[PDB]
């Protein structure tokens, strides 16, 4: 049995439908089995039927294209973010102020 | 059930050019607005057609 | 798979490749199903390399 | 552009060999990734510097 991997749509996956499409939410999703967690947002993308799934300038999935429901459903694109201190010294005070 | 056709006229094909033909998708991703390189079957430019 | 597991009495995964336990999670594509019989100890001649 | 390389793997996304390969070689098939990704920007900081 040989199990390679191609661009083209699998016809054949495990029974594990369940659960429903949730907007605007950074939730994790294992779409087409491809691991992903962010937000579940629309775009004015115009997708031709061949096409399932666009991919970044980093080869990045971006766009799915989901069955039996037919939009766009962008793929992980959550927003981040960092995390700053601002403290004097410790023989001045201690209060801090957070920075994003 | 056929039937032969005995009016065919002899004639050596002809050759003309392709300029900016032979050109498709070789793969079904969504890309925009940016440049990629693949590596597929594709039909050369000014190639010699018949 | 989950049938296939106890439809018949094979060894089970003695080859290198996809997670076995995790094969419900496989959408795999254009499988080739090729059926032979040998003789003795010629299974581990079918390997990659 | 140096996210879509593979470094002698299977592919370039780290979930998919994470729930495609065993977990004893996919271990380290992460870690190939990890230092290759490391030499990279190891190179980008030099250049920087
Ligand atoms: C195409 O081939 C014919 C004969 O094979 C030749 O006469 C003609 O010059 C060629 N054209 C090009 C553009 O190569």
């Amino acid at each position: 049995l040989s199990f390679e991997l191609l661009h083209a749509p699998a016809t054949v996956c495990g029974p594990k439908k369940s659960t429903n499409l949730v907007k605007n939410k950074c939730v994790n999703f294992n779409f087409n089995g491809l691991k992903g967690t962010g937000v579940l947002t629309e775009s004015n993308k115009k997708f031709l039927p061949f096409q399932q799934f666009g991919r970044d300038i980093a080869d990045t999935t971006d766009a799915v294209r989901d069955p039996q429901t037919l939009e766009i459903l962008d793929i992980t694109p959550c927003s981040f973010g960092g995390v700053s201190v601002i403290t004097p010294g410790t023989n001045t005070s201690n209060q801090v102020a957070v920075l994003y | 059930q056929c039937v032969n056709l005995t009016t065919r006229t002899q004639l050596p094909p002809a050759y003309t050019n392709s300029f900016t033909r032979g050109v498709y998708y070789p793969d079904k991703v969504f890309r925009s607005s940016v440049l990629h390189s693949t590596q597929d079957l594709f039909l050369p430019f000014f190639s010699n057609v018949t | 798979y989950s049938v296939l597991y106890n439809l018949a009495p094979f060894f089970t995964f003695k080859c290198y490749g996809v997670s076995p336990t995790k094969l419900n999670d496989l959408c795999f594509t254009n499988v080739y199903a090729d059926s032979f019989v040998i003789r003795g100890d010629e299974v581990r001649q079918i390997a990659p390399g | 552009k140096q996210l879509s390389s593979k470094f002698g793997a299977i592919s370039s996304v780290l979930n998919d060999i994470f729930s495609r390969l065993d977990p004893p070689e996919a271990e380290v098939q992460i870690d190939r990734l990890i230092t290759g990704r490391l030499q990279s920007l190891q190179t980008y900081v030099t250049q920087q510097l």
